[PDB]
């Protein structure tokens, strides 16, 4: 079930398997979440390993 | 309602009906043109306000 | 209704509605003040009601 709330949002996904390079990259993923004065913020980037 | 605010100590005597709607009615009474003067109500057995 | 833009001026000029009676809110400030939730209720009511 899902009801009685005030938000819905669908867009381009964050977690992508962007390697496509037969390994040696491993797609490092780092995410930060924080809540200040009613604002949820997400920061991330994908880097080789 | 008025066209704008008043400068201090200014007096207004105009009784023309302002176009409270959206269509330019050229000063004809009716809908979208409400008379800009409405009176008080004084009952002797009502609220103090 | 949430996470919107509200062109209440457009709804004020696009159709012919019987009563534009907003209690405590001026039609002018519909495009200025920002709110959080909008409740839209609409049905058929007797003219005497």
């Amino acid at each position: 079930s899902a009801n009685n709330c005030t938000f819905e949002y669908v867009s381009q996904p964050f977690l992508m398997d962007l390697e496509g390079k037969q390994g040696n990259f491993k797609n490092l993923r780092e995410f930060v979440f924080k809540n200040i004065d009613g604002y949820f913020k997400i920061y991330s980037k994908h880097t080789p390993i | 309602f008025r066209k704008s605010n008043l400068k201090p100590f200014e007096r207004d005597i105009s009784t023309e009906i302002y176009q409270a709607g959206s269509t330019p009615c050229n000063g004809v009474e009716g809908f979208n043109c409400y008379f800009p003067l409405q009176s008080y109500g004084f009952q002797p057995t009502n609220g103090v306000g | 209704i949430s996470n919107c833009v509200a062109d209440y001026s457009v709804l004020y000029n696009s159709a012919s509605f019987s009563t534009f009676k907003c209690y405590g809110v001026s039609p002018t400030k519909l495009n200025d003040l920002c709110f959080t939730n909008v409740y839209a209720d609409s049905f058929v009511i007797r003219g005497d009601e």
